[PDB]
RNA sequence: ACGGAAGGGCACCACCAGGAGUGGAGCCUGCGGCUUAAUUUGACCAACACGGGGAAACUCACCAGGUCCAGACACAAUAAGGAUUGACAGAUUGAGAGCUCUUUCUUGAUUUUGUGGGUGGUGGUGCAUGGCCGUUCUUAGUUGGUGGAGUGAUUUGUCUGCUUAAUUGCGAUAACGAACGAGACCUUAACCUACUAAAUAGUGGUGCUAGCAUUUGCUGGUUAUCCACUUCUUAGAGGGACUAUCGGUUUCAAGCCGAUGGAAGUUUGAGGCAAUAACAGGUCUGUGAUGCCCUUAGACGUUCUGGGCCGCACGCGCGCUACACUGACGGAGCCAGCGAGUCUAACCUUGGCCGAGAGGUCUUGGUAAUCUUGUGAAACUCCGUCGUGCUGGGGAUAGAGCAUUGUAAUUAUUGCUCUUCAACGAGGAAUUCCUAGUAAGCGCAAGUCAUCAGCUUGCGUUGAUUACGUCCCUGCCCUUUGUACACACC
């Protein structure tokens, strides 16, 4: 009922929406690129320049 | 489509966890019980 | 023949980096002087070694299992190399 | 026992947190299948005694009166 | 006594001390700067004021951080600033002003660091202002 | 007395500097020896992403920034001063690590 | 590491904020303050009314603490919750958005709710409020209505300094309604940071 | 609103003067078409290296097949001496799959069968929606209160003139006083021998100390070996520019033009933020955002195997590599900056060793201003070989072998070695971007990432020519004007 999912896009998902595409893995966020835009201010990422 | 024929109203081996309810099925040389 | 002549120590890099038992039970369970009954498989990534020679394998290319007889010159090649996965386009 | 462990944990502890992984063999705290936990508290949903919230695929369940 | 020179990112720190006319750039003599074509850019802050002019000062530079040409300009500014600073601190303000006159009258950023810095790159095209090729159909 | 080093990390510059000045003041009030607060440079955790949640429009990119400033302050103090200095700086937002 | 650690702390704050937004919506939740202390980590739930978050002599706050600890893998006792009544809760954009969403959900005219929240915000010291209700406000064309009182700035750093915005999705029988609440607090009663607009000059004789 | 209408201003998504080119070649990549079992799909200035879309499996949504319910909960009939669950061995099946069968064991009210009623759906509808983003629109524009003008839609305020990047101001004035946008603001890049403070940054004077030279110098070493300092570096608090001063020009002024001084005189350079109205712009394939419709046990849920998304008469867009001597190739010289990196663990890897290379192996440092790393980058520079010929330019196509990542490289993942050495001799009509540390050339780090850059986001290295204008082309803003336009000249 399962085949290996230790790497590639199927190994990891967005921690918020569980989407496998558009994931941001920098610094270990593991948050979709859209969910990160939605809740970036909460994490502490701001726009300065 | 597993039907589980009713199996209407009704030995011993290793792995002593079997509590006298492990009667083997005898088709031919079938030393293997329902549990294992 | 092969490169001079298991039989993997005299083989290219991929096949040695990688390193159906019913094939023999389909080989001998039939009269001689004809080809063995086909053995069907999905494993296109299986390498042909000099033990399945002379057998008949139905390789899955996604549908409509393709019938291939194993020849001595197929050694070192993948089973999928002989079951084309698409249709020629005729352009 | 399959649901007895789940009910015992639910009562003794008071709440439950279950990650939304329907193939994780071992729940973090309860020694049962994660799917078993999720389906047990789904049975224990508004039919009675449990309120569930999702909050990033984690299934917070809490007991009611 | 301690001065520095920059062009884009290369900083050259020069130490000007009491000695006898020793001009080192990276441990090697100033004859060894090795652009092999801008070696006169590093001689320029010497030949302007006084060819020898010096049995009294020793200049020892150390440059890092830019490129070959930027380092050449950085050290050529650093040793000029070091000479000016040494003359201001130790010898006299009159001489300091008098050779600052020659340096600034021939100025090729000998005393003033160039303020040109790499402008940040913007999205939608490589480079700060160059944009990706646009098509319509 | 023991050698200690306090490492302070934060995104809030005002909180970080307030805590660092509190530590410096508590050291000078007892006249201890300390190597001044060294400012480990801001790590700008830049993250570039695409503004649109789809693939339509002018390709507008958007950079978010997370500034991590660090300070370190090492001194000598007995166990009492060490415990009171780790228990005097609980400003919200500054992470404090004390090493011997 | 430390970069990853701070990023994960922000992610944990976002997790807590959305969890409490979903759970304590009926409680007038406004925002968490996370304060990591060497002995324990304390999360303070800022709510307009902080009696339902406590529940029956701490039952609700205790179960919320237990849920948070069990989810974020804390040690029993290591994490503790609190609850604070928000001072001048008419200036909380999240609270006002939640209240207007509750009114629209239980059944009330869009104009009536938007003007109610606008009046409440303006009378609680605010120098400006704007409520935008987008969606199928009527049958099928999904227009957007704006309701504004007072002043409102849009461009610059003072938008981060003193402007509070909140967006909520309202679930009625025909599609979703987007509520946006924008509140500009008075810079004079700031109590932190700059106390006036950058362009404001006050002269004394 | 529009005008092949007029006045004024503007803009390298316009031009002029030019640079680099693109269009021509090979290849990469996306799109269409064709093909297919499927070649999933959205999108047609403001689609086409876009969906962060570099897809072997997964991703996946497509195709050929095979499992499972993860159908809550409520009612009845199967059932409380058995409703149902699982099964090893063979048939069947890619399958070591109890799928189904040959078959008789096993478990135990946890589920089966009808009925509702749920749940899931990358199913449909973006022309039902939220949110977000893009665009109109890079411009300077927008709005009300009271007053004035109109029967009224409306108008004035919000303007002749001058000025500004600016509805920026001087002013003018049936308007007055205001709000938003602009500006102000914030971030960053420039300087500061000023303060604070630094074996996680550095520099000197002594120690210890190899070399060369010996009146004591030069360059080197001394990660717990000594002291002092903060020029370089770092980052806190601040300073600094305000067009300052001086001339000239300014209708009276707002301003403008030069020169000096200045680190910096264009809004100091670059950004971030960014109004009112909108579009049937895109996204239901980001979302446990979602209404409605469809599906829901031979499923359009979900999972497993295999294939496809890449498939090739052709056309198009973004690009990489070139056509060579301002060069290719060999040695030698040996200069960055932005960054990232593993404690449940395999990440960035120094050093030693083996290998021709790719790489392998034994350690090591680093959770990081500490180590990788001074990222000893490339273009570049020096000295040589080549000698202008499809040449030693160019490296497509292909053959053979060696490895690495991965459960799995076949339709070559990629890297390495040898061999084959295509077009291409500077590109038609057309057409793009760009004004100073910019164009262009050059590489580097990050993102996606197990592996895979010809992509993007940033970074630095080398660093031009031309212009300092204009409204001719394409458009934009304001005013006047005409309209038989209002879906607004498509
Ligand atoms: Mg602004
Ligand atoms: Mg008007
Ligand atoms: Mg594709
Ligand atoms: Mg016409
Ligand atoms: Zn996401
Ligand atoms: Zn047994």
């Amino acid at each position: 009922f399962s085949h290996p999912r230790r790497y590639g896009k199927g190994s990891r998902q967005c921690r918020v929406c569980s989407s496998h595409t558009g994931l941001i893995r920098k610094y270990g966020l593991n948050i979709c690129r859209q969910c990160f835009r939605e809740k970036a201010n909460d994490i502490g990422f701001n726009k300065f320049r | 489509k597993h039907k589980k024929v009713k199996l209407a109203v009704l030995r011993e081996c290793s792995n002593p966890t079997c509590g006298a309810g492990v009667f083997l099925a005898n088709h031919k040389d079938r030393l293997y019980c329902g549990k294992c | 023949s092969y490169r001079g002549v298991d039989f993997v120590k005299l083989a290219p890099a991929r096949v040695r980096r990688r390193f159906m038992k019913k094939l023999r039970a389909a080989k001998l369970a039939a009269p001689e002087n004809e080809k063995p009954a086909p053995v069907r498989t999905h494993m296109r990534n299986m390498i042909i070694v000099p033990e399945m020679i002379g057998s008949v394998v139905g390789i899955y290319n996604g549908k409509a299992f393709n019938q291939v007889e194993i020849r001595p010159e197929m050694l070192g090649h993948y089973l999928g190399e002989f079951s084309i996965t698409y249709t020629p386009v005729r352009h | 026992e399959d649901r007895n462990k789940i009910h015992q944990y639910l009562f003794q502890e008071g709440v439950v947190v279950a990650k939304k992984d329907f193939n994780q063999a071992k729940h973090e705290e309860i020694d049962t299948k994660n799917l078993y936990v999720i389906k047990a508290l789904q049975s224990l949903t508004s039919k009675g005694y449990v309120k569930t919230q999702f909050s990033w695929q984690y299934y917070y369940y809490t007991l009611t009166e | 006594v301690q001065t520095f020179g920059k062009k884009k990112s290369a900083t050259a720190v020069a130490h000007v001390k009491a000695g006898k006319g020793l001009i080192k750039v990276n441990g090697s003599p100033i004859t060894l700067v090795e652009p092999e074509i801008l070696r006169f850019k590093v001689y320029e802050p010497l030949l302007l004021v006084g060819l020898d002019k010096f049995s009294n000062i020793d200049i020892r530079v150390r440059v890092t951080g830019g490129g070959h040409v930027s380092q050449v300009y950085a050290i050529r500014q650093a040793i000029a600033k070091g000479l000016v600073a040494y003359h201001q601190k130790y010898v006299d303000e009159q001489s300091k002003n008098e050779l600052k006159k020659a340096f600034t009258s021939y100025d090729r950023t000998l005393l003033i660091a160039d303020s040109r810095r790499p402008e940040p790159k913007k999205f939608g095209g490589k480079g700060a202002r160059s944009r990706f090729q646009k098509s319509y159909r | 007395i023991i050698k200690i080093r306090i490492t302070l990390t934060s995104t809030k510059v005002k909180q970080l500097e307030n805590v660092s000045s509190n530590i410096v003041k508590n050291a000078e009030q007892h006249n201890l020896v300390k190597k001044g607060p060294v400012r480990l440079p801001t790590k700008v955790l830049k993250i570039s992403t695409r503004k649109t949640p789809n693939g339509e429009g002018s390709k507008t990119w958007e950079t978010y920034e997370m500034r991590i400033h660090k300070r370190y302050i090492d001194l000598e103090a007995p166990v009492q001063i060490v415990k009171r200095i780790t228990q005097i700086t609980i400003e919200p937002g500054v992470d404090v690590e004390v090493v011997v | 590491s430390k970069k990853r650690k701070l990023v994960a702390d922000g992610v944990f704050y976002a997790e807590l904020n959305e969890f409490f937004t979903r759970e304590l919506a009926e409680e007038g939740y406004s925002g968490v303050e996370v304060r990591v202390t060497p002995t324990k980590t304390e999360v303070i739930i800022r709510a307009t009314r902080t009696q339902d978050v406590l529940g029956e002599n701490g039952r609700r706050i205790n179960e919320l603490t237990l849920l948070v600890q069990k989810r974020f893998k804390y040690a029993p006792g290591t994490i503790v919750l609190y609850a604070e009544r928000v001072q001048d809760r008419g200036l909380s954009a999240v609270a006002q958005a939640e209240s207007m969403k509750f009114k629209l959900l239980n059944g009330l005219a869009i104009r009536r709710a938007a003007y109610g929240v606008v009046r409440y915000v303006m009378e609680s010291g605010a120098k400006g409020c704007e409520v935008v209700v987008s969606g199928k406000l009527r049958a099928a064309r999904a227009k957007a209505m704006k309701f504004a009182d007072g002043f409102l700035i849009h461009s610059g750093q003072p938008v981060n300094d003193f402007i509070d915005t909140a967006t909520r999705h309202v679930l009625m029988r025909q599609g979703v309604l987007g509520i946006k609440v924008k509140i500009m607090r008075d810079p004079a009663k700031s109590r932190t940071g700059p106390k006036a607009l950058p362009d404001a000059v006050t002269i004394i004789e």
